[PDB]
C-alpha cells in the first residue's frame, strides 16, 4: 500500500506515453486501518 | 406515568418540538448535501464574457467568497435550529429522566391507578413536604418562555439576512486576477422560506407557553386540604382528565 | 434466548471483536466502491522505463483529453497496483464473516 | 439489571457520550463525502490568470499537497473522535458487560473494576485534552505548500484551502466543549470513590 | 494524441459499446444470482 505507484502499462498507440505516476489518494487511510485491523487480529488470536 | 401525565399544551409542545427537529434535520441534510455557492467576477447579437478562468481557479473563488462573504447565519441556521430543539425537548423530557422525580411520579401513578381500582396517609407525609416540584415545573416553563423570546426577537432581524444574490471582495488577485466577485447561495431562498416556518412554528410554542403561564399563574395552585405539590399534581391530572380528582379524593376523606 | 450462560468471557471478547473488524471491513468497503481511484500524470522525461524528473514557471502540456485521463487511470488501476491495496476491505470482510461462522457452528 | 442501577450521572454521562458519538458520526461523513483541498499555483478592466493546467493536473496537485501538507490532525479527526467516543461507551458499559460482574450484579473484586474503569476514564480525559486543545488551533482554513511535483506540474509553490477546517473549526471546539461537561460528570464519580 | 473528441462524444461511444459489444454475463450476473437465489428460497421454503 503505497499513496504513489509507477505504471508502464504500455498503451503508447492509445496515449501516446510510456510510463506514468499515479497518485492513490486512498492509500494512507487503507494503510491506517491495514494496521488497525492486523491489531485487532493479532489480540483475537491471542484469545484463541 | 406517561399519558395522564401530559396536559393538551404539554402535547402540543411535543408536537411542535418533534416538527422543529424534523425541520432542523432537513436543513442539515440539505447544508450537507446541495449547499453550495456560484460565483463570477464581477467586471470584465451579443457575444460571450470570456473571463479565461479554470474550472479550478471558479471552485477556488467559491470557497474563498463561501467562508468569508456568506453570514454566519446563513451558514449555520440548521444546527442553530437542531441545537435549540434539542434544548427544548431535553429541557422538558429532564424532568422525568431526573431520578428523584422518577421515585416521585412512579409512587404517584401506582396510587393513582390504586386509588382508581377501588398508602394515602403515608403519601400525604412523604409528598406533601415537597412543593420543589411546582417550582421546577414554573421554572422550566419560564425557561421555555425566555427561549422563545430570545430565539423570535433576534431570529425576527437575522432572517432577512439571508439573500439570493451576494458580494465579495477577497483578495484573490495575483491567483485569479480579480478582485470583486458576484455570488449566489443556491438555496437561500428556500432557506428564507424554512426559516419563516420555523418561526412561525417558534411563535406557536411560545403563545402555548404563553397559554401555560395563565395556567400556572392565576389561581394560586399552591393549595387547595393538601400542600403544594400535591395540589400541583392533583391538578395535572385534573387537566388530564376531570373524573380521576373525585376517585381519588375518596381515600383522603377518613 | 438464554445461551448467554454458555459463552465465557473469551468468548464475548471475540465477539465484539469481530463486530469491530466487521464494521472497519465495511467503511473501508463503502470507501474502495465510491472512492478508489487513481491519479495519473504521464511523465515526459523517461529514463529506463522511469520518471527522471529533471520569467515565471508555465504549466505543462501533456495534450491528454479527460477522456484519456480516464482510461490510463483505469488501466493503471487494474494492472500496476497491488490486489492487495483494492481487496483489503474484501479480504478483511471475508475472515470476519468465516471467524463468525466459526464462533457460532455449534450453536 | 439495565434500568434501575444507574445513576444520575452515569445517565448523564451515556447521554453525553451519545452526544459525542453523533458528532463523530457526523464528521465522518463529511470526511468520507464533503472533504477536499483545493489548490492553486502560488507565483505565475482585468482579465483571467490562465496558468494552462488541465484538470488532472489539478487533481494530482490537490492530492499531493492534501497528503503531504495537511497537519494529520486536520485530516483524522473525525476517526480518532469516534474511536475515543467508543472507548468511553465500551469501558463505561464494562461494568456490566463482563460476565464475572454480569454474574454478581444479575470477594471485592466487582469494585476495583469499577475503581479501575473511573480511573482508565480520567486518564482519558487528560489525554484527550492534552492534544486537542494543543491541535485544535492547528487546522487552518487556508495552507500553503511547496511539494516536489515540478516536471508534473511546472510548479513548486501551491495556495490551497481546506474547505471543511471551518466547519472542523466549528466542529471540534464545540466537541471540546462536550469533553469538560463530560469530564465533570467523570471526576464527580471519582470523587464519590473518594470523598 | 489527439483525438478531437468532446466530451459527449465519448459518453455516446461508450454507451454504444457498452450496449451492444459487452458480454451480458458481465451486464447481467448479479441480476442472475439474485434471480437464482429468490428460486432457490422459494424452493426450500415452499412447503410451510
Amino acid at each position: 500500500i503505497k499513496f504513489d505507484v509507477d505504471c508502464t502499462v504500455d498503451i503508447e498507440s492509445l496515449t501516446g506515453y510510456r510510463t506514468y505516476r499515479c497518485a492513490h489518494p486512498l492509500a494512507t487511510l487503507f494503510k491506517i486501518l491495514a494496521s488497525f485491523y492486523i491489531s485487532l487480529v493479532i489480540f483475537y488470536g491471542l484469545i484463541c | 406515568a406517561f399519558r395522564v401525565l401530559k396536559p393538551w399544551w404539554d402535547v402540543f409542545t411535543d408536537y411542535l418540538s418533534v416538527a422543529m427537529l424534523m425541520i432542523g434535520v432537513f436543513g442539515c441534510t440539505l447544508q450537507v448535501m446541495q449547499d453550495k455557492i456560484i460565483c463570477l467576477p464581477k467586471r470584465v447579437e451579443m457575444k460571450g464574457l470570456k473571463t479565461d478562468l479554470d474550472l479550478q481557479q471558479y471552485s477556488f473563488i467559491n470557497q474563498m467568497c463561501y467562508e468569508r462573504a456568506l453570514h454566519w447565519y446563513a451558514k449555520y441556521f440548521p444546527y442553530l435550529v437542531l441545537i435549540h430543539t434539542l434544548v427544548f425537548m431535553l429541557c422538558s423530557n429532564f424532568w422525568f429522566k431526573f431520578p428523584g422525580s422518577s421515585s416521585k411520579i412512579e409512587h404517584f401513578i401506582s396510587i393513582l391507578g390504586k386509588c382508581f381500582d377501588s398508602k394515602v396517609k403515608k403519601f400525604r407525609l412523604h409528598v406533601e413536604e415537597g412543593d420543589i416540584l411546582y417550582a421546577m415545573y414554573v421554572r422550566q416553563t419560564v425557561l421555555k418562555v425566555i427561549k422563545f423570546l430570545i430565539i423570535i426577537a433576534y431570529n425576527s432581524a437575522l432572517v432577512s439576512k439571508v439573500q439570493f444574490t451576494v458580494d465579495c471582495n477577497v483578495d484573490i488577485q495575483d491567483m485569479t486576477g480579480y478582485k470583486n466577485f458576484s455570488c449566489n447561495h443556491t438555496m437561500a431562498h428556500l432557506f428564507s422560506k424554512l426559516s419563516f416556518c420555523y418561526l412561525c412554528f417558534v411563535s406557536i410554542y411560545g403563545l402555548t407557553c404563553l397559554y401555560t403561564l395563565y395556567w400556572l399563574f392565576y389561581r394560586s395552585l399552591r393549595e387547595y386540604d393538601v400542600k403544594n405539590d400535591f395540589a400541583f399534581m392533583l391538578h395535572m391530572i385534573d387537566q388530564y382528565d376531570p373524573l380521576y380528582s373525585k376517585r381519588f379524593a375518596v381515600f383522603l376523606s377518613e | 434466548p438464554a445461551y448467554r450462560i454458555l459463552k465465557p468471557w473469551w468468548d464475548v471478547f471475540t465477539d465484539y471483536i469481530s463486530i469491530v473488524m466487521l464494521m472497519i471491513a465495511v467503511f473501508g468497503g463503502t470507501l474502495q466502491v465510491t472512492q478508489d481511484k487513481m491519479i495519473c500524470l504521464p511523465c515526459k522525461w523517461v529514463t529506463k522505463d522511469s520518471c527522471n524528473d529533471s520569467t515565471g514557471p508555465t504549466g505543462i502540456k501533456y495534450d491528454l483529453d479527460r477522456h484519456q485521463y480516464n482510461y490510463v487511470d483505469a488501466v493503471c488501476y487494474e494492472n500496476r497496483l497491488h490486489w492487495f491495496a483494492k481487496y483489503f476491505p474484501y479480504l478483511v470482510l471475508l475472515h470476519t464473516l468465516i471467524f463468525l461462522a466459526c464462533s457460532n457452528f455449534w450453536f
